[PDB]
């Protein structure tokens, strides 16, 4: 079954929703900032409300704006994973990491883009010197997860490609 | 997880996907594909899933620790007779029983699909028993809220002192009975939710019909006619006196009023006068089945539609004219009667059948639990205004259905829950004797948006002080953006947001440069003095902030008209708890949707409402 880290965390859920096992956007701050926020070994000051709104939003196919434990679960993994990365790349533990290395942060993590598209996401999610914190970092390895998944989901053959109207499409964008 | 797997699952049913035919399969596990593995490795199938242990049992009646669970030991069939059988043909009655634990309701609803094979079908397969491919795996098929879902079961009952526990043959001989209701429970979660439960919900749980019931005490007029037409219809008719036996009424005549009663326990039948049935049963149920049901030539059958939507707090949760401020905002539907049904004696109109089932929602524990008090109008004739034949009936049942004979024409449906603010799901269907026609009411997606066209005009300080800001490249980023307007609106909300000055610089940018030029920069000030208009005339009482009910209003003002479910997306995403939009969520909004709306334009040249995209070109519009 689960684990110590996660019992831990299906605690904290019992106590807000009881038997509904939801948590709010504002909630999920809440927990999510008494862990990842509190270690001399990585600097931030946690994630903010629109980092988990969005993170909430990706994983709730119900429209409710509640995330659901099962969902947690699979999100709290990969923050864990992407926990550990961060560390490797943010040396002398400023705050963020260069603008350089995160082309093979995001490659460590698994996503294969182009010097592009992190010249596309770097310029959008780093602060003004270029370079990004672990708030932004994870927020951004959070939708390229979701989008990644989206379109597995809707290419259910394999075939290298999707179609999709304009109805699923702003359902697609909008909710992340 | 994500709109993407809902995205997925519409897509699928939209092709049969859900269909009796094409059953969903329940929690993945496909019959077949589990039976042969089993077989090649020679071993007697154990569900993963569903286990034989305490926990498909109960968790508080019928929960570990507790001493009514002490002493079951799982079993197969195999185990407990020599030679059991699945099912046994040439009966012409049932023995079905309960054990020490395991409701009686079930008797009831298992007991009517003995009447007909047709019917039992369906929701057991008939290619199963002990001899053939067995391997100690069974399937069978529910209906659920509206679609059928084929689940699977290992045959382990349980059972303690040799003797079931639950339901099974009286000749202990038999088994699909105590097979259908292992999985009934499983696909229930566990036998003890199945202890709540209510012959109405296992008729259509079992059927995927409707249900009509009437407590014989006050009947609705013309009942033989109703009687009488359901038998006709093929419908599935029990009666019962209740504070216990269930019996069917299989005969209805005139030649006096009679109606013909059959004890599925006997193999014999007998007539009373319609009388006489009204004083001695205190209940009729009557199973609407659906036209494909049947397929004996002319047993004449309804005509069937049936649709989906749900109700969400601060969008579109209002229901019941009660509360006129919202009640408008639920989802909206429209029943469009012709041909009135045939004469006999009463007047003219034209009948059918509504119900409104709500769907299961996660802290549903067991059977008939935390159930919504539901219900819903009808009005006699876009998305319609707070400016809206019936209605009524509200109680808490997963089911409300209501009777109906009215004059060809159009109406309009609002389920709805009592009170509003409240999350639900549900499947709306309406059974007629003639075909009538569904439609959904709602606004069609359209975004007009105003098309400022900068040129000259600008101002001379305007264009000075830019200067004096843009510095060396005449452009500012997103950053320098949000603090100059942080300076201007500091003087309702505090300030623009970092992610939603980014996302302007997107929507204004086209220079392609990550900055905006002068002329980039004005019509960006145009559009931001026209949110703070509508925001502001919204606002009605000058609170500094807008309530997620009025975002509909709002969005038609800024261009923009939605479907229900995308109104939904919006104050899920935008909205924070207590229903308050902000300004900076309020424009963030409206930015994005319209950067959304140009994108979709761009990559749909054609312009044919679908657009194809790879991989890597997805990644890329999807979150840039």
């Amino acid at each position: 079954n689960e684990s110590e880290e996660e019992r831990q965390f299906r605690k904290l859920f019992v106590q807000l929703a009881g038997d509904d096992m939801e948590v709010s956007a504002t909630e999920l701050m809440n927990i999510l900032n008494k862990v990842v926020t509190r270690h001399p070994d990585l600097k931030t000051d946690g994630f903010g409300i629109d980092t988990c709104r969005s993170m909430v939003a990706v994983m709730d196919s119900d429209t409710t704006g509640k995330l659901g434990f099962e969902e947690f679960k699979y999100l709290w993994n990969n923050i864990k994973k992407w926990q550990g990365i961060y560390k490797r790349f943010d040396t002398d533990r400023s705050g963020t990491i260069g603008s350089n290395e995160l082309p093979g942060a995001f490659e460590a993590a698994g996503f294969h883009l182009n010097q592009h598209i992190y010249s596309m996401i770097i310029r959008r999610y780093s602060d003004e010197t270029g370079n990004m914190d672990f708030d932004n970092f994870i927020s951004c390895l959070v939708r390229l997860d979701a989008m990644f998944r989206a379109f597995r989901s809707l290419d259910k053959n394999g075939t290298g490609q999707i179609q999709v109207n304009i109805q699923e499409w702003l359902q697609l964008t909008m909710y992340s | 997880a994500g709109i993407a797997m809902k995205l997925a699952k519409d897509r699928e049913a939209a092709e049969g996907l859900g269909s009796h035919e094409r059953a969903i399969k329940y929690l993945n596990q496909d019959y077949e594909t589990l039976r042969n593995e089993c077989l090649e490795a020679g071993a007697l199938f154990q569900d993963p899933s569903f286990p034989a242990l305490p926990s498909s049992l109960g968790f508080k009646e019928l929960g570990p620790y507790s001493s009514k669970t002490r002493g079951i030991e799982w079993k197969r069939p195999t185990e407990i007779c020599a030679d059991p059988q699945f099912i046994i043909g040439g009966a012409t009655r049932t023995d079905i029983c309960q054990g020490a634990l395991g409701d009686s309701w079930l008797l009831a609803a298992i007991a009517s699909l003995t009447l007909n094979e047709e019917i039992l079908a369906r929701v057991v397969p008939l290619d199963q028993s002990f001899q053939e491919n067995y391997a100690g795996i069974f399937h069978f098929q529910f209906w659920q809220y509206g679609e059928w879902v084929e689940v699977v079961v290992d045959d382990r009952l349980p059972t303690k002192d040799g003797e079931l526990l639950f339901v099974h043959s009286a000749e202990g001989s038999e088994f699909w009975s105590a097979l259908l209701e292992k999985a009934y429970a499983k696909i229930n979660g566990c036998y003890e939710a199945l202890s709540g439960g209510a012959t109405t919900e296992g008729f259509e749980d079992f059927t995927g019909g409707i249900a009509e019931w009437y407590e014989l005490r006050k009947p609705p007029p013309n009942l033989f006619k109703i009687i009488q037409k359901a038998l006709e219809k093929g419908s599935l008719l029990g009666c019962s006196i209740d504070i216990g036996h269930a019996y069917s009424v299989t005969g209805a005549e005139e030649v006096q009023k009679l109606i013909r009663i059959r004890n599925p326990w006997g193999q014999g039948e007998f007539w009373m006068s319609f009388s006489d049935f009204l004083r001695h049963y205190s209940r009729l149920e009557i199973c609407n089945l659906t036209p494909d049901t049947l397929t004996c030539d002319s047993y004449k059958k309804w005509k069937l539609t049936k649709m989906d939507g749900n109700w969400r707090r601060g969008s579109t949760a209002g229901g019941c004219r009660n509360y006129p401020n919202t009640f408008w905002m639920n989802p909206q539907y429209l029943i469009k009667l012709e041909e009135e049904d045939e004469d006999d004696e009463d007047g003219r109109g034209c009948t059918f059948l509504v119900g409104l089932i709500q769907k299961h929602r996660r802290r549903q524990r067991k059977m008939g639990e935390d159930m919504h008090t539901i219900g819903f109008g009808i009005y006699e004739v876009s998305k319609n205004f707070f400016l809206t034949e019936r209605s009524d009936t509200f109680i808490n049942l997963r089911e409300v259905l209501n009777r109906f004979k009215l004059p060809p024409g159009e109406y309009v449906l609002v389920p709805s829950t009592f009170e509003p603010h409240k999350n639900g799901d549900f499947c709306i269907r309406v059974f007629s004797e003639k075909k009538a026609d569904y439609q959904t009411v709602d606004d069609e997606i359209e975004a007009n948006i105003e098309e400022i066209a900068n040129e000259e005009d600008i101002g001379d300080g305007f264009r000075r002080l830019f200067a004096q800001l843009a510095g060396e490249d005449a452009e500012i980023s997103a950053f320098e953006l949000q603090t100059i307007l942080r300076r201007v609106l500091a003087k309702k909300s505090d300030g623009f947001s970092i992610e939603t000055c980014k996302i302007m610089v997107d929507m204004l940018d086209e220079d392609g440069s990550g900055k905006l030029g002068l002329k980039e920069f004005y019509i960006l000030w145009t559009k931001i003095q026209k949110y703070q208009k509508i925001y502001r005339e919204i606002d009605v009482d000058r609170s500094g902030t807008m309530n997620s009910y009025e975002m509909r209003k709002a969005l038609e003002e800024a261009g923009f008209k939605l479907p229900c479910q995308l109104h939904q997306v919006i104050v899920a995403r935008f909205a924070d708890d207590e229903l308050i939009i902000d300004f900076d969520n309020f424009v963030r909004c409206l930015v994005r949707l319209e950067i959304l709306f140009k994108i979709f334009k761009q990559l749909d040249p054609e312009n044919t409402g679908t657009i194809q995209l790879d991989l890597i070109s997805w990644l890329s519009f999807s979150v840039l």
